[PDB]
């Protein structure tokens, strides 16, 4: 029935179909650019023809779902288009973007530099990251004011003095304190963390007093719908480690709400005689002045409830201040904890020491 | 409903839940994937005297931190629940358990103490009066065989140990140092984990002993022996804790809650029923508190977990006549980052009871009510990131936070006056000249986009997405309506073919998570938020706009003409039938 | 944090469960000797035993008498030391994990980590919470929401259907707009009742022997929409289609049924028929402590 | 999986026998009931008359 | 549709290998619905 040893050409088609699948999805649903596509033709067409100036019946092919990922980012990042990792993150486990199948029924980082020595990044594209989009990302995503986008900015040109690549790839595997950590949207992330904890817990003009360290953290720790957080709790459902479920556990009435609407939305989206008869089986019991407010009427509300603006226990309300942050940060751009402070430990020891 | 109409679809009650009510009490390879078997501190009311006197509810706690201590000391009842000042000792080795027992109301209301250990098994007295206690420790036995006891039970020091059992006796007070006859063993080769545990049923010479596979009635003073009625097969006895004066008995297996108790007076089981609260968690616990009333007699069921800081709750009642039944499950939470070693317990429900915490010197009593008419972070791995610091290094963090500082000073004051001459003829001057100014230069680099064109090795010219070297260009313009009329009139200008094409809207769509259509109503969302706040909003909001309206400026290859020829090219060299794989517009 | 209802899992557990059962013979054959795979597996496990109305168990007067120490620490050493090299040989072929496993099971540590703990994955994360917030919303009382709940649980392609009391009290205080109650008991039971291991029972199964949940629930539940009177004869026509005819407490559910018609020489036939079916049911099972209780209800019928 | 009563118009059309299934408890006892075995078994489906009692009708 | 369940009446149409039965009740006896088509007769 099925071919043998060389289905690897239908093998790629369902691949390549899968992809250019997901593009007329984030052209149509996302309102791409339409030259995004061949931007993707060209990147895919690199490595096709690279797999095809190795292809043997002893064959060593490795396309995953994290190589149509990593071709979507690589191409984006050459496009300078600021979206990043975690938009990609999001978009997939929501089962919007076409994902988690083969053909419905009818990691990110280290494939993204893999692809990125695979064919290579320097002489055929632009492999700038996004960066100021990725600050304006950060700074709302806390309620930071926006004056740390330019505290950030200006840690970042320190350090790198303006310059983010996407190889820290050699073939190799067997790596050890060098060349990792070198993924920059990582450092990005460290860098940010960093400031908040210097340029704050340090201001001994403490413009930002010993309480307002406590109201932020409280309009950041409140429970609140919007789009945004009812997204990031869904991430949370399929982020690997505890605590980040815990949460589904202390979710609010309104959030486990318009979580099932998401559930019976997102969710008809399923996947997958006896058939029929479960197909009865469960239509027997029943599938099925606006409220909920916008990202920036929340993001104003809390920049509100903090606007009575106008003693090392507070390094306290620092300490619990970044590590939300940081929670957020882990299951939004799907890493570890330990990854995190691997890289943030690095970086600052980078930051010392380009400074002692 | 069973009894209801044998008698010839609902619950007996209405809906109730859980509330809580706190107190601060006292406060003391590389495999941490698995656990041993230990349990570790008490506090029940035992009689010293008994010169027509009552119980002083006592707690026998462990300092620990260096393993290896005992605490005792009284603690003063009402409501907020204290102490007085505290008495310690400790022994060479580490504590296992400390338990203290009672026997009920056929008798004589007292205990003295009992724990187990590391290498060593001990019991001790106690006499207390004016507020100060005095124990007195009636000597140990270190481990005759090589071996170590799983449970006490207890005037009958009863040790088991990794199968094998004895029933033993304490010495009247001194020092004569405790022995034993009567032994036994249960053993199963195939229970590879080490705990056994063993507790009095009924009361005249009937134990339990017990492991994770079985339950094995043993009625000593006579010679009898029993496997109760299930075992290893789908669930493990995962613990058992004796309920009520003598004759309740509490099982916690799997999902199963047991509740066992007497019958024909000894000795006997319960498939009276259960109810089923659902893991595979080898640390699950239960604890049984008890009240009264008149139509009923309730006991209130805590399963809890090393891995997770929920407590899980049921509910029978005992009706005269040996009666049972049950409700609805309940579950609650508490604050997080650890995990409980004790739960211990004494038309509303008040259960009161105490836990510790994985690796939290600290002992909490709480408070549970039917209704209501009435992080200290120390995460190691994250402060030894925000501090890493000598004192050359608390300074050399000071350092660029005021060198930012300042600098964030020189920002302002500079685009402060570019601010003021928002809409002036000048700055008008300034975006006609920067915008054509722009336009001479990305002619030039199209130009050298004309004189290397022909590689068709790549599809991504040069490097490109940029104010195109000149600094002097981007900075220094205030308005946003027409910077943004600028660029709409240079994209209008370039649409001479063979271009870079990119429209921004569609993006700031990933920005502010709506139709964004304009460049500007981007400027007006930010500037709501922020002007909320440390305002110099209309400034930096401005300023920070102009960065990413920077950063995106869609300066780049050449399109469409290009694409699809390194497109073709490198199809090409990809031969034969992968020159039909690289197949697009599917379906 | 509380018992999933989808089948466990695929991965390892499987050549866990080989080298603890495998290990498990080792050590039971050497210790016979001193006395004196999946059917390794399977022999292993299987050559061992598989005032109000209590199925009283069967408590101890003619078992057993006692035994003495058979266990010293040389000795038990003796049994430990050989079989532990067999699992030598295989230990080099199952994963990193699974040694440290199996030594430590084999020093006699327990795991502190479930099956479901280190079972990862976006997809059963999901599940995990979204059961847990049906468990939750049933505790409360918040039948709607549960209800949602529910439906979009078992929408989901994985969950097998051992969370139907999960409906069975779900629907039942739900009045509200839905087929319930009797409607989800009594399909269950008609579905799962015929041919048309692990990972299973007592509150879910199938034929030739018993099937606790959807057979006795509606079939009292049944007699309670009959206390809805003050339907019989139909359930006890289709009762009166056994057999699995063991099934003893179904026997008292027959005679209960005729205590219900009972409530002229008509109403004679059903106290005679409930008189028989009693001790039918002293087939054994064992219920109604005196049926000189259910005998004296019987005369006062008898006037 | 759940049966389903069988009405003869079935039977007729299938042209088919209109069968009840036939059942036996069987004591196979050893030794004058010194060890004996209840077993139900299956002798076959029966022809049943119809409007009779194990008649659906 | 050129089928009908010989029991829930459902109409329906099948196809080259496929169960015969009701796709709703499953009774495997179907009738063959009749179509229109010209047939004639003699009113004699
Ligand atoms: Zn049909």
């Amino acid at each position: 029935k099925l071919i043998g040893h060389e289905a690897k050409l239908l093998f790629l088609k369902s691949f390549q179909f899968i992809l250019k699948r997901q593009i007329r999805w984030l052209i149509t649903e996302m309102r791409f650019p339409k030259e995004f596509e061949h931007v993707a033709k060209i990147i895919w067409l690199k490595i096709l023809k690279t797999i095809n100036d190795q292809p043997q019946e002893e064959l060593k092919l490795q396309l995953h779902m994290t190589s149509t990922i990593s071709i979507l980012y690589l191409a984006s990042t050459h496009l300078s288009l600021p979206v990043y990792t975690c938009d990609y993150i999001k978009w997939i486990c929501t089962a919007k973007m076409p994902y988690f199948q083969a053909s419905e029924i009818l990691q990110l980082y280290n494939k993204i530099a893999l692809t990125c020595g695979m064919i290579h990044f320097k002489e055929f594209f632009n492999s700038e990251i996004s960066c100021q989009g990725l600050l304006l990302k950060l700074v709302m995503q806390c309620a930071l004011p926006p004056e740390f986008y330019f505290y950030t900015k200006q840690v970042i040109e320190f350090e790198e003095t303006d310059i983010r690549n996407l190889t820290l790839w050699e073939r190799t595997d067997e790596r050890h304190t060098g060349r990792v950590s070198n993924h920059a949207e990582l450092r990005v992330l460290s860098y940010f963390m960093l400031t908040i904890n210097w340029m704050l817990s340090f201001d001994r003009d403490r413009q930002y007093p010993l309480k307002w360290i406590l109201s932020l953290t409280e309009s950041l720790t409140q429970r609140t719908t919007t789009s945004e957080s009812i997204g990031r709790n869904i991430v949370k459902v399929v982020y690997p480690d505890k605590p980040t479920s815990s949460d589904y556990f202390q979710w609010s009435e309104e959030e486990t709400l318009e979580f099932l609407k998401w559930m019976e939305k997102q969710f008809l989206p399923t996947q997958t005689d006896q058939k029929i008869a479960r197909r009865k089986l469960y239509k027997i019991f029943p599938l099925d002045s606006t409220h909920q407010l916008t990202f920036i009427e929340d993001l104003q509300e809390r920049y509100a409830k903090q606007t009575p603006f106008f003693p090392p226990a507070r390094k306290e309300a620092i300490g619990r201040l970044l590590t939300h942050i940081a929670s957020q940060l882990l299951v939004d751009f799907a890493i570890s904890k330990e990854q995190l402070k691997d890289c943030i430990s690095r970086i600052k020891n980078a930051c010392l020491h380009r400074m002692n | 409903v069973q009894g209801a109409s044998l008698y010839c679809t609902l619950a007996e009650d209405a809906l109730d839940l859980h509330i809580v009510v706190k107190s601060l009490l006292c406060d003391t390879n590389r495999l941490d994937s698995q656990y041993i078997q230990t349990a570790s501190d008490l506090r029940n009311y035992r009689d010293g005297t008994e010169i027509i006197a009552y119980a002083s509810g006592k707690t026998g706690s462990v300092l620990n931190i260096a393993v290896l201590t005992r605490q005792n000391t009284l603690h003063l009842n009402r409501h907020n629940n204290v102490t007085s000042i505290e008495l310690h000792s400790p022994i060479k080795s580490i504590k296992i358990p400390g338990a203290s027992e009672s026997i009920g109301r056929r008798s004589n209301l007292v205990g003295i103490i009992t724990e187990n250990s590391f290498q060593i098994f001990r019991i001790e007295s106690v006499h207390s009066r004016s507020c100060d206690v005095m124990v007195s420790s009636s000597e140990p036995l270190y481990f005759v065989e090589i071996d170590d006891l799983q449970v006490v039970d207890f005037q009958f020091a009863i040790i088991d140990i990794k199968g094998n059992w004895s029933i033993g006796r304490i010495p009247k007070n001194f020092n004569n140092q405790l022995i034993d006859n009567l032994h036994g063993t249960i053993f199963d080769p195939e229970e590879l984990s080490s705990w056994k545990r063993i507790e009095w049923f009924s009361h005249f010479q009937k134990i339990l002993v017990f492991d994770r596979s079985k339950m094995i009635e043993i009625d000593f003073m006579n010679n009898w022996q029993t496997e109760v009625v299930q075992a290893k097969a789908w669930s493990n006895i995962r613990d058992y804790k004796r309920i009520d004066d003598k004759n309740g008995i509490l099982l916690t297996s799997r999902e199963i809650i047991i509740v066992g108790a007497s019958e024909s007076n000894d000795p006997v089981r319960r498939i009276s029923w259960k109810h089923d609260l659902d893991p595979d968690d080898t640390t699950l616990r239960i604890t049984v508190q008890k009240v009264k009333k008149p139509d009923h007699i309730l006991l209130v069921a805590f399963v809890y977990s090393m891995r997770h800081k929920r407590i899980y709750m049921h509910v029978f009642s005992h009706r005269k006549a040996n009666l049972f039944q049950s409700l609805g499950c309940s579950t609650v939470l508490e604050i997080p980052g650890g995990t409980p070693t004790g739960i211990e317990t004494i038309f509303e429900l008040v259960v009161d009871f105490l836990v510790k915490l994985r690796n939290s010197s600290e002992v909490y009593y709480y408070a549970l009510s039917n209704t209501q008419n009435s992080i200290i972070v120390d995460h190691p791995e994250w402060a030894s990131l925000f501090n890493n610091a000598d004192e050359r290094e608390k300074e050399s963090i000071g350092a660029l936070v005021s060198q930012i500082k300042l600098k964030e000073r020189e920002r302002i004051s500079r685009v402060q006056n570019l601010i003021e001459h928002e809409n002036s003829h000048d700055e008008d001057k300034y975006l006609q000249d920067l915008g054509y100014r722009l336009s001479i230069a990305t002619n030039e680099l199209l130009e050298s986009w004309q004189k290397t064109k022909d590689e068709s090795i790549l599809s991504g010219s040069l490097s490109h997405s940029k104010l195109k070297n000149l600094l002097e260009n981007s900075d220094s313009f205030a308005s946003i309506p027409e910077f943004s009329s600028l660029l709409d009139q240079f994209f209008q200008y370039y649409q001479d073919q063979d271009v870079t094409f990119i429209g921004f809207e569609k993006l700031l769509h990933l920005f502010l998570h709506e139709d964004v259509p304009g460049l500007d109503i981007f400027y007006n969302k930010l500037l709501q938020c922020w002007v909320l706040v440390s305002p110099q909003a209309e400034l930096l909001t401005k300023e920070i706009v102009k960065d990413i309206i920077w950063s995106l400026a869609r300066l780049e290859k050449p399109s469409l003409f290009e694409p699809i020829q390194n497109e073709i090219s490198r199809s090409l060299s990809g031969p034969y039938q992968d020159i039909i794989s690289s197949w697009d517009m599917d379906d | 944090m509380f018992e999933v209802p989808i089948t466990l899992t695929n991965r390892k557990f499987a050549q866990r469960r080989k080298l603890k059962y495998q290990y498990i013979n080792y050590i039971s054959r050497r210790f016979d000797r001193i006395s004196k795979q999946q059917k390794k597996r399977r022999r292993e496990r299987h050559w061992r035993s598989v005032s109000f109305e209590i199925w009283r168990t069967v408590s101890s007067q003619n078992k057993q008498p006692i035994n003495k120490q058979k266990m010293t620490y040389h000795n038990f050493k003796k049994i430990e030391k050989i079989p532990l090299r067999k699992m030598e040989i295989p230990l080099l072929h199952c994963t990193k994990e699974n040694k440290l496993y199996f030594q430590s099971i084999s020093r006699g540590l327990e795991p502190l980590k479930t099956s479901t703990s280190e079972v990862r994955n976006y997809r059963t994360r999901h599940i995990v919470t979204l059961t847990d917030l049906l468990h939750l919303n049933v505790s409360r009382h918040n039948w709607s929401l549960a209800y949602k709940i529910f439906a979009t649980l078992i929408r989901i392609p994985g969950v097998q259907i051992k969370s139907l009391w999960g409906i069975g009290v779900e629907i039942l205080d739900n009045l509200s707009n839905s087929s319930s109650g009797l409607d989800f008991l009594q399909w269950m039971c008609q579905i799962y009742s015929s041919k048309s291991r692990s990972i299973v029972p007592p509150f879910q199964t199938g034929s030739r022997t018993h099937t606790a949940k959807f057979a006795i629930t509606y079939l009292w539940s049944s007699l309670i929409n009959c206390q809805k009177s003050m339907l019989i004869d139909k359930i006890s026509e289709w009762v009166l289609t056994p057999p699995f005819m063991e099934d003893a407490e179904v026997w008292f559910i027959y005679a209960s049924c005729h205590l219900l018609k009972a409530d002229i020489n008509q109403v004679i036939k059903h106290i005679h028929y409930v008189r028989t079916f009693l001790k039918i049911c002293l087939d054994k099972g064992g219920f109604a402590v005196p049926s000189r209780l259910i005998e004296n209800q019987l005369k006062s019928f008898e006037s | 999986a759940v049966e389903r009563k069988v009405y003869p118009s079935e039977s007729r059309q299938r042209l088919t026998s209109y069968r009840g299934k036939l059942l036996l408890k069987l004591k196979w006892s050893v030794n004058n009931g010194e060890e004996n075995l209840f077993e139900v078994r299956d002798c076959g489906g029966l022809p049943v008359m119809l409007q009779s009692n194990r008649c659906h009708l | 549709l050129k089928y009908i369940c010989a029991e829930c009446s459902s109409k329906l149409s099948l196809s080259r290998t496929d169960a015969v039965r009701c796709k709703d009740c499953g009774h495997r006896i179907l009738l063959k619905a009749r179509t229109k088509r010209l047939v004639q007769f003699e009113a004699r």
